[PDB]
């Protein structure tokens, strides 16, 4: 076996694998090339055949097509936030809230 | 009506009018 | 004071559906070969290889 | 074998102009309800094409491939049946075939050679190649299928890539708007510079339906685009023909109130 390599698009590359996808849930994802995190949930959007994942008005990746269901899919990155303190005076007390 | 507001008051809240999510979505908090 | 964040618990990985081995078959497991003087080439291109 | 005939009538083909045809995805990404501007190889709007007929007059010449064609045909009963792709168009470089059989399309890209005037004889003879050398690309696909039968497609080469787009349509071209939705991707990488067409005469009282077609050239342009709610292409406006389609776009949108703007 011998292996013909010149300036094209090497046709013959080799094989991939796939696992086992997951709903509902914050998760480092990757889709042929398209590889982000965010939570992956059933999405309504009816795309038609030759698209295969969608953007928004941001310019950022929103929507996928799972290469071996056919089915659409949509990506939240995980929640986030800034985190506040309300306290009385030190000279007061001790105790404190959490304002999330 | 609920909002308890006058007639007037509505129009004026009527007349003044999904980026945010987008937005949101990026860094920013509103 | 500060920020949170969620963190992710996984990592997904998912390509199309594998078909269109390359035909090693007729190859390897081809009923005759050719002598020494003719020896046999074959081109395989556009398929995955096993 | 080929006849080499001196009864040819000389006569320039005719002109036309494109309205708001030619206009194309030009990726496979997905946007719903939304005005996007894009730079990339479009038909300039009400622009000259060239229109040739065929039915005595034979109309099959020789044009070049500058960037990138568009190519229109209103027949009916499916005459024009492939294309030919290539720089000198001989056994000296590869060129590009494209086929379509009954049941089947063809490309195959090889040596070969041809006549002066290569011509196709229901189909029972196949002739139009006298050799065909060590062919690097084959490939096997389904078939593509006043009068009533309109084809329009969209042939790119760039980065070693050969693009065809393609449109079908049941109905001097008419009005209106259509997308041409991304058809096929070949990974050839030749360097293209001419190219020809092919039609089907089968001899025979006899009818043979005529038939027409009109040839464009695309041009770098700057288009901005409208995405409806399923994400199919509306309506497009190219911004360097007027005053005013510039200042939809500078205003990034259709419509235009009244005023003054710089
Ligand atoms: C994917 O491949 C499997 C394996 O043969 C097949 O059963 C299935 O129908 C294919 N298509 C899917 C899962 O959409
Ligand atoms: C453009 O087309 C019109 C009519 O089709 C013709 O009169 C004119 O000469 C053309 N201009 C060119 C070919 O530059
Ligand atoms: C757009 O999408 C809606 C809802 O899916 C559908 O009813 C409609 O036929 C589609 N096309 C147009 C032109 O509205």
């Amino acid at each position: 076996l011998s292996f013909e390599l010149l300036h094209a698009p090497a046709t013959v590359c080799g094989p991939k694998k796939s696992t086992n996808l997951v709903k509902n849930k914050c998760v480092n994802f990757n889709f042929n090339g398209l590889k982000g995190t965010g939570v992956l949930t059933e999405s309504n959007k009816k795309f038609l055949p030759f698209q295969q994942f969608g953007r928004d008005i941001a310019d950022t990746t929103d929507a996928v097509r799972d290469p071996q269901t056919l089915e659409i899919l949509d990506i939240t990155p995980c929640s986030f936030g800034g985190v506040s303190v309300i306290t009385p005076g030190t000279n007061t007390s001790n105790q404190v809230a959490v304002l999330y | 009506k609920p909002s308890k507001r006058s007639p007037i008051e509505d129009l004026l809240f009527n007349k003044v009018t999904d980026l945010i999510c987008a937005q949101k979505f990026k860094g920013l908090t509103v | 004071t500060s920020n949170f964040r969620v963190q992710p618990t996984e990592s997904i990985v998912r390509f199309p559906n594998i078909t269109n081995l390359c035909p090693f078959d007729e190859v390897f497991n081809a009923t005759r070969f050719a002598s020494v003087y003719a020896w046999n080439r074959k081109r395989i291109s556009n398929c995955v290889a096993d | 074998q080929c006849v080499n005939l001196t009864t040819r009538t000389q006569l320039p083909p005719a002109y036309t102009n494109s309205f708001t045809r030619g206009v194309y995805y030009p990726d496979k990404v997905f946007r719903s309800s939304v005005l996007h501007s894009t730079q990339d190889l479009f038909l300039p709007f009400f622009s000259n094409v060239t229109w040739f007929h065929v039915i005595k007059r034979f109309d099959n010449p020789v044009l070049p491939f500058n960037d990138g064609v568009y190519f229109a045909s209103i027949e009916k009963s499916n005459i024009i049946r492939g294309w030919i792709f290539g720089t000198t168009l001989d056994s000296k470089t590869q060129s590009l075939l494209i086929v379509n059989n009954a049941t089947n399309v063809v490309i195959k890209v090889c040596e070969f050679q041809f006549c002066n005037d290569p011509f196709l004889d229901m189909e029972s003879e196949f002739r139009v190649y006298s050799s065909a050398n060590n062919c690097t690309f084959e490939y096997v696909s389904q078939p593509f299928l006043n009068f009533k039968n309109l084809r329009e497609f969209v042939f790119k080469n760039i980065d070693g890539y050969f693009k065809i787009y393609s449109k079908h349509t049941p109905i001097d071209l008419p009005q209106g708007f259509s997308a041409l939705e991304p058809l096929v991707d070949l990974p050839i990488g030749i360097n293209i510079t001419r190219f020809q067409t092919l039609l089907a005469l089968h001899r025979s009282g006899w009818t043979a339906g005529a038939a027409a077609y009109y040839v464009g050239y695309l041009q770098p342009r700057t288009f901005l685009l409208k995405y409806n709610e399923n994400g199919t292409i509306t309506d497009a406006v190219d911004c360097a023909l007027d005053p005013l389609s510039e200042t939809k776009c500078t205003l990034k949108s259709f419509t235009v109130e009244k005023g003054i703007y710089q």
